[PDB]
């Protein structure tokens, strides 16, 4: 699972 | 006579105030110094008291 | 006994917080110059006007307890130079230096004011009225720094409309104070 | 007529001035020159009391050095417990312009007055437990500036109509009147024995009165402007004044003249209140530049600063045991320093 | 003791000239704004002129503008008033007042009935 | 597409210090029990939350990216869920507080006599807490529920409405000041103030929501959609807004500025 800096970096 | 009663009262007051006994400034200064020196150990502001005896800690 | 003292403090504080609401929602006005308290209300906002007629002729000591009043109502009808001097001393006082003045010219000529011969606004009475208003405004708009202004009016009738005027200038005073605090005026 | 009386008054003033000058054997500065200085007096705020909506004009300590009363111009009179910062009473006044307040030496009463020309006495020790008015005194034709209890049945009030008076609270009637001033009387201070008091007015002069006979005994003229504050030395043989010329002066009753001056070139604002420490060695004075200063009363050297207020300092007092100082101000906060 | 003693004056023909003088003592002359005040026989006190702490700012009443001149001397502690082109209306008693407090821009209560910082007056007749 | 995590640590500390100083100057001074400063305190809290959440998440990625892995997939998901919930709550709270300040100023200027009777302390606090609760609920719902859904449409409509309201209120206030200015001169500073408020707000908030618009309309089209690749520096503008809001809102107050 790739951690994201914040949600919605894309769709 | 409107402003002559005030002058009369002022003259009377000055006459009454012109005859009192006075002491030299040296005596008065020495007495003030003596009083200030004789009560120096009972002045909490001059000589701060320990935190045990201070009610405003 | 500490519980009882805490309870008494609680009651005192509860009453104080309720009194502060009434104190802050009321506007206090001073009515020196000419014509004790009077509480009147216009459009659901309460005003509190004071008149200080029972004192002596020396003003420099009891005038500085009116330094938090919202406005000063100055009624002025050589009786004119004395009113001008009183206005000039009120304006430049150290403690009344942020108080606005609502000026009521209650009267509605070159021997006592020689500058009138070269002043241009029957039209003669309007010229005289605007000369007097200009004298008061020339005093006011010289040392303001932007913290207080002067609002002159002409009043001569039975004064059917003298209460709405104070309302309108007290609204402008607060609007300008807030606009200046927000760095917008 | 008037010219002869004026000439006689001038001659009498010359005679009094010569008599005063003949007694200037030395100066207070020369005598106390070989005395070690006090040092640096640093004080720290202990308590801050917040209950007033508007500016504070007066305060006064109780005789037990724990309770104090304060008066603010929103129309409220609050009694604090300084130890715990609790509020004991809060009294609403009929007039919102209250200029002075006092605490009875027995602790049973409290007085106040102002622009309504009336002194009101409040009974704290009510049988029912509720503070209600006890007496209203109405004989002055100008605002009230100061008031001081002599006992539970006598009070001395100074007013802005250039007069002082001694009252009889039981009958609510004036007992004597002290009429010698030529301006608003701004302050007064009772002697420790309560047989004399001094008063300072807006004619830049102060007078020594005798309560029992109701006459003026001495007049002191050293200041150049209105006198705002006055205080007695602890032994009752000297007093200090503060005026609008940014100077404080010390006068001596026996020498009948001025001894010391407390001024600095950086201070250009009037003094609003003065007080003494318990031994009489320090002189506290509040200013219009928002902070108080501590002076060395024997050497006229500044020895401290009390800077904690955001507006003009209006009142200042020291407890009877000399353990704290309370200063009120126009920003509506009392602070207790130690 | 603040003392202000005025001298000069007297009786003059209309169109004459006088020079009132005011010698001050008991205070620092430089820190105060001084004024001239008069009382015509039968009326109240009327303000006439004033001058600043340094002499930069000067004001007059309308009736005397152009023919009265006020000046002060801080080294000699004196205050002057130059009266030329006198009129029969100008007969009064002239007082030499003073601002109550130093360094202020406002003079309060100078023309009051019982003011403690003004002199005894000199009679001027025209 | 990637920036050094040093900025996400340098911004957070500065923002925390600024906001904690702002809070200290209000919970200790006499500037209390007045509705004007409660909103400033709420704004400081929201911005501090934004910075703290972003910094904690950043060090979380810093520790776990390739090595020293704690758990495989479950723990990372269960932690980043709550981290992003906190970030969303702080965002919505910050926007709501920013709008509340403007509405309060509008009410003070345009009533000015009936005020202090329509905005008491009880009403101010009951709406502050209402804003905080209604924003926390929405922030948690937008994450712990279907993110891959129509939540984004709501999340952009609220921002657009807030921006329009803020612009309208402040423009009206500026126009009203000028009539007064005229009435006086007949006997700009306001433009600079309005510009500094509105431009900072827009330039710090708009890019993120424009990206949100461009991730549901033109995913594959490359016609100015490579814009939706600077996503990580669109979150730096939020931090920089958090570090300006105390400098242009509470430090401009004369009393607070004098206190410290
Ligand atoms: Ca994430």
């Amino acid at each position: 699972y790739v951690m994201g800096h914040f949600r919605w970096d894309r769709f | 006579t409107a402003s002559i009663a005030q002058a009369r009262k002022l003259v009377e007051q000055l006459k009454m105030e012109a005859n009192i006994d006075r002491i030299k400034v040296s005596k008065a200064a020495a007495d003030l110094m003596a009083y200030c020196e004789a009560h120096a150990k009972e002045d909490p502001l001059l000589t701060p008291v320990p935190a045990s005896e201070n009610p405003f800690r | 006994e500490e519980k009882a003292q805490r309870e008494a403090n609680k009651k005192i504080e509860k009453q104080l917080q309720k009194d502060k609401q009434v104190y802050r929602a009321t506007h206090r006005l001073l009515l020196l110059g000419a014509g004790f308290e009077t509480k009147f209300q216009v459009d659901k906002v309460n005003f509190h006007m004071f008149d200080v007629g029972g004192q002596r002729d020396e003003r420099r000591k009891w005038i500085q307890c009116f330094n938090d009043v919202t406005a000063i109502i100055f009624v002025v009808a050589n009786r004119l130079q004395e009113a001008l001097n009183l206005f000039k001393s009120i304006w430049n006082n150290r403690w009344l230096r942020t108080i606005s003045v609502i000026l009521f010219l209650n009267k509605q000529i070159e021997d006592y004011f020689p500058e009138f011969a070269r002043y241009t606004t029957d039209p003669r009475v309007t010229r005289a009225k605007y000369f007097i208003r200009d004298e008061f405004l020339r005093i006011s708009t010289a040392s303001g720094d932007g913290r207080h202004y002067c609002y002159p009016h002409f009043t001569c009738a039975v004064d059917t409309e003298n209460i709405r005027r104070v309302f309108n200038d007290c609204r402008d005073i607060i609007q300008r104070m807030h606009l200046r605090q927000y760095e917008l005026l | 007529e008037l010219d002869q009386l004026r000439q006689e008054a001038e001659q009498l003033k010359n005679q009094i001035r010569d008599a005063r000058k003949a007694c200037a054997d030395a100066t207070l500065s020369q005598i106390t020159n070989n005395i070690d200085p006090v040092g640096r007096i640093q004080m720290r705020t202990r308590r801050t009391l917040r209950g007033h909506l508007a500016k504070i004009y007066a305060m006064h300590w109780g005789t037990d050095s724990r309770l104090l009363v304060s008066a603010s111009q929103d129309g409220k009179l609050i009694i604090w417990d300084s130890y715990t910062t609790n509020k004991v009473h809060a009294i609403p006044l009929r007039s919102s312009w209250v200029m002075t307040c006092a605490y009875a030496p027995s602790g049973n009463y409290v007085a106040c007055g102002g622009l309504d020309n009336i002194c009101s006495i409040y009974n704290l020790k009510t049988r029912e437990g509720n503070v209600r008015v006890s007496r209203e005194l109405a004989g002055h034709t100008g605002y009230l500036s100061c008031c001081r209890f002599l006992d539970d049945n006598q009070i001395v009030t100074s007013s802005g109509d250039t007069t002082c008076a001694l009252w009889d609270i039981e009958t609510g009637q004036q007992t004597t009147t002290f009429t010698g001033h030529t301006g608003d009387v701004m302050s007064l201070s009772l002697a420790p024995d309560t047989r004399l008091f001094v008063s300072g007015a807006c004619d830049a002069s102060a007078k020594l009165w005798d309560v029992r006979e109701g006459m003026c005994r001495q007049t002191f003229t050293g200041h150049e402007s209105d006198i705002n504050a006055i205080c007695f030395f602890p032994n009752g043989n000297a007093f200090a004044t503060g005026s609008d010329d940014a100077t404080c002066r010390l006068f001596d009753l026996r020498a009948d003249q001025e001894l010391m001056t407390y001024s600095h070139d950086n201070i250009i604002c009037g003094i609003t209140s003065v007080s003494f420490s318990k031994s009489g060695r320090l002189l506290l004075a509040g200013y219009d530049d928002f902070n108080c200063n501590v002076w060395d009363a024997l050497k006229a050297d500044r020895a401290g600063v009390l800077a904690g207020h955001d507006n003009r300092v209006s009142c200042l007092g020291v407890t009877d045991d000399g353990m704290a100082v309370a200063t009120g101000s126009w920003d509506s906060f009392l602070k207790i320093w130690n | 003791q603040v003392q202000l003693q005025e001298s000069g004056g007297g009786l003059v023909q209309p169109g004459g000239s006088l020079r009132l003088s005011c010698a001050a003592s008991g205070f620092t002359f430089s820190n105060y704004k001084m004024n001239w005040v008069r009382q015509a026989p039968g009326k109240g006190l009327e303000w006439v002129s004033d001058i600043s702490q340094s002499g930069a700012s000067i004001s007059y009443t309308g009736s005397v503008k152009g023919r009265f001149t006020i000046s002060r001397d801080n080294a000699k502690n004196t205050l002057y008033l130059q009266m030329n082109s006198l009129k029969p209306e100008d007969t009064a008693v002239y007082y030499c007042a003073r601002c109550p407090a130093p360094f202020t821009r406002d003079c309060f209560d100078v023309t009051s009935t019982t003011y403690a910082y003004r002199g005894q007056g000199t009679q001027v007749t025209v | 597409v990637f920036i050094k995590p040093e900025v996400f640590l340098s911004l957070g500390i500065v923002s925390l210090l600024e906001n904690i100083l702002v809070i200290l100057a209000v919970v200790r001074n006499g500037n209390l029990h007045s509705p004007m400063y409660f909103f400033l305190c709420s704004l400081a809290v929201a911005d501090m939350l934004v910075s703290v959440s972003n910094a904690l998440e950043t060090i979380m990625i810093a520790i776990v990216h390739s090595d020293y892995l704690t758990f495989e997939d479950q723990f990372i998901q269960h932690m980043d869920n709550i981290f992003d919930s906190m970030i969303c709550i702080s965002l919505v709270a910050s926007i709501c507080n920013l709008l509340a300040i403007a509405v309060d100023r509008y009410v003070t200027i345009f009533y000015a006599l009936r005020y202090h009777s329509i905005m008491t302390v009880r009403k101010a606090l009951t709406l502050i807490v209402a804003i905080w609760v209604c924003c926390g609920v929405c922030g948690v719902v937008f994450i712990v529920y279907s993110e891959s859904k129509m939540v984004i449409v709501c999340l952009i409509t609220m921002f657009f409405a807030m921006m329009l309201l803020m612009g309208t209120l402040y423009v009206h206030m500026f126009l009203f000041a000028r009539l007064h200015v005229k009435r006086i001169a007949a006997l700009m500073k306001g433009a600079v103030t309005i510009t500094i408020l509105l431009g900072v707000f827009i330039f710090c908030w708009a890019p993120f929501f424009l990206h949100l618009v461009l991730i549901i309309t033109c995913p594959t089209n490359p016609y100015c959609i490579c814009y939706t690749a600077h996503f990580n520096t669109y979150l730096v503008l939020i931090m920089c807004n958090s570090v300006i809001d105390p400098l242009i809102y509470a430090f401009r107050s004369l009393e607070l500025r004098n206190t410290f």
